[PDB]
RNA sequence: GCUUGACUGCGAGCGUGACGGCGCGAGCAGGUGCGAAAGCAGGUCAUAGUGAUCCGGUGGUUCUGAAUGGAAGGGCCAUC
RNA sequence: UGAGCCUUGAUGUGUAGGAUAGGUGGGAGGCUUUGAAGUGUGGACGCCAGUCUGCAUGGAGCCGACCUUGAAAUACCACCCUUUAAUGUUUGAUGUUCUAACGUUGACCCGUAAUCCGGGUUGCGGACAGUGUCUGGUGGGUAGUUUGACUGGGGCGGUCU
RNA sequence: GUUUAUUAAAAACACAGCACUGUGCAAACACGAAAGUGGACGUAUACGGUGUGACGCCUGCCCGGUGCCGGAAGGUUAAUUGAUGGGGUUAGCGCAAGCGAAGCUCUUGAUCGAAGCCCCGGUAAACGGCGGCCGUAACUAUAACGGUCCUAAGGUAGCGA
RNA sequence: UUUUGUAUAAUGGGUCAGCGACUUAUAUUCUGUAGCAAGGUUAACCGAAUAGGGGAGCCGAAGGGAAACCGAGUCUUAACUGGGCGUUAAGUUGCAGGGUAUAGACCCGAAACCCGGUGAUCUAGCCAUGGGCAGGUUGAAGGUUGGGUAACACUAACUGGAGGACCGAACCGACUAAUGUUGAAAAAUUAGCGGAUGACUUGUGGCUGGGGGUGAAAGGCCAAUCAAACCGGGAGAUAGCU
RNA sequence: AGGGUGACAGCCCCGUACACAAAAAUGCACAUGCUGUGAGCUCGAUGAGUAGGGCGGGACACGUGGUAUCCUGUCUGAAUA
RNA sequence: UAAGGUGAUAUGAACCGUUAUAACCGGCGAUUUCCGAAUGGGGAAACCCAGUGUGUUUCGACACACUAUCAUUAACUGAAUCCAUAGGUUAAUGAGGCGAACCGGGGGAACUGAAACAUCUAAGUACCCCGAGGAAAAGAAAUCAACCGAGAUUCCCCCAG
């Protein structure tokens, strides 16, 4: 869904991107790992103020 | 048992209507899959007992929040 | 030869069935066909050629229209 | 590899005709020294009929009802249709690789002097398998039932309006 | 040897053997909603199913039908995908005859679409089939043999009174 | 009792006494009776509690048509000489009874179906641990020596003791006949008969449960029973039958 | 009222109507004390995998029918006075 | 409260008491073996076998006390693995079981009726299972009504076969 990237990630990433992503490359991946969050618009101020 | 730890769903009955709409008793089973879940707070890999529906609502509420929902009403995970 | 009475709305009275029904019917109202006219025609000389009901299909009729204005549906007439 | 979508570029031989005219709109001046016609080639399309354009010679012009066409302009400016090409986005299909879901009735560690199970490491598979819902075929393995009546008894034959 | 305890002890059942088929182990299969177990702490010289029933000589012909095994261009085909078309409603426009935007909603279901079936090829120690009709020729007369019937093929060996 | 018809050799009763079968509840219609009368009458509830209060509501004095609607008329049709249904007949509430409806519905009686439990001390198969098989006979493989062979073969005694082997008690089974048939016995006795070192038999304990078990396969067995055990429940199943 | 006493009892007896009684335990009432709980006013805030939808069912008298409403196994999925 | 009394079959025997400690009745206690939720482990229920702690004018043997499971809380210890968790020990509190009906919820037939029978009916009835109370359940409107309004839920009578 709508996941907002952390980390150096590869050729869809630039330290934060709104991106149309697939449940499964999602979670056991880019849910909890790191290098992403998923963003119901409480997040989307919470971590681009850190 | 067959009971979806984070939504309660459990198996209900029905019936299995036919062209000729003869009655014959059957089962509701859940998408249920024994899922492996990471967490942040207690850095364990918790497998929890959930469904389909049960890992779209996880994935809203936040994996930590649905386990504050365990510990009110006193489950085991 | 000319033609659409193989008309529509009705119908006193009667035959015939346990019933559902079926069969005959002068006459009236409307509009016709034929004959100059009186008149005759509501199918075939008559009696066999048939199927109830339910659920629906089609056309017409604003008849009904679960707040109102419609509409869906139901009903009535024709009909499958 | 099949489709949409977005810029970017090509693309249109009924026939008379200065000539391989896309249609509607504004439209009698725009463009050229922010260097033009007209010649000379490379790449290229293709019904080899011709055309576009980089580079370059060139060194100051070309146009409009022009007469013809069922409809007039490479005079310019617009949103675009026909067909087609290459980047770029989007959605599917096919094939390969990979790991992080998932499988492990491979190995090892611990709870634990424990053959289960749970946690961890690692190996091998791997988005397959399998499951849930929906759905087509198969299915006496099983379940509920049906298989008519008159009839010189029943059955055979025959009949039912 | 076994069996109808309590009317049938056998020509029945079983039997080693033979043959077919399934099965590569987390096996097929089976008990179980499942877990798990049996199979088996076994590994195709093994296991499960099926028919036949020591041994000796042997087991022919026929794949059309029905089953199974595959193969697949096409036909047909579910869920799904919702392309078009029709209808209701009304902002507006028409003194009205009516028409009808957007939105919502009813309905219609082109395209996509697997196995199956039709189709194509095998398989009889698969279920099964192994037939008629006419014409002769030593004493009865055979059916050697000769035509036909294309439904796939018309009794091989051995036995029979 | 049932029949066209019973002394019927058609059914039922040994006798006596007790017991035993057209009910009840709620609705509706009809009749009788009683009250009031174009009106009659309450239900729950309240209650000075069978009074009284309560008129929610039901039924009747108006019908016709599918209906809108119209109305002593209405419908049908363009409209009916008409026609169909109505107007010109007092109902209503109790009580008793004759019926019907729903309930088991006059009483007794099925075979079976379904659900929840109880049983493998009998029997079928299996698992675990133990036991039993007197006596006699046939004499396999193997072994040794001699004969025999060019060397094996082959053969002779001796040795050895194999067998779902032979005969026959215990034990297990039940082929034939008699007795037995309200038996001594709800399958037995006597005399013959089969197996009897095996696919045997047996004690004790364990496992497999009903649409299931087990079955060297009879559709047998699963507590004197099995083409689906037993008990309890739905259940007063149902019966157009006696 | 009723029962008994040798056959049928108002006056024989137990009782009956009526009039009374609780050391102790306990029920229900009010009154007060104690410790927590929370009043009243103003200003807000408004319950998301939820409503709704596809498929498959169930429940509403209503059997999918033109079928509203309610529940949901599956797959999705809003608006914010 | 009392002049009688030691329950009954059931007498008899041996006694008690008569002016307040005979008996009878009521309240509160004491005792309450063994089995049974059975709770120290087992068990063919009324039996067997222990652990820890405590006690002897007789420190042998016996007697006294405690020791189930699960849930929450607290303390102490404690892996793979560094932190941390899993796990282990102990303590406090609570739960367990029985019981006729009623209530809510999870499952849920068939006979029969339809003059057969499959949709249907029987019927969410019987039964099974779980949970709770003296009642339970429901309960303050995303309810009805129709342009007038009503104002939670439950129960009864009508509407109405």
């Amino acid at each position: 869904m709508q996941v907002i990237l952390l980390d150096k990630v590869a050729n869809l990433g630039s330290l934060g991107d709104q991106v149309n992503v697939k449940a499964g490359y999602a979670r056991n991946f880019l849910v909890p790992q790191g290098k992403a969050v998923p963003a119901t618009k409480k997040n989307i101020e919470f971590f681009e103020a850190r | 048992s067959r009971v979806c730890q984070v939504t309660g769903k459990r198996p209900v009955t029905g019936n299995n209507r036919s062209h000729a709409l003869n009655a014959t008793k059957r089962r509701f089973l859940p998408n249920l899959h024994s899922h492996r879940f990471w967490v942040e707070s207690e850095k364990r890999f918790v497998t929890l007992r959930v469904s389909a529906k049960g890992m779209r609502v996880i994935d809203k509420k936040g994996i930590d929040t649905v386990l504050a929902e365990l510990r009110a009403r006193g489950e085991k995970y």
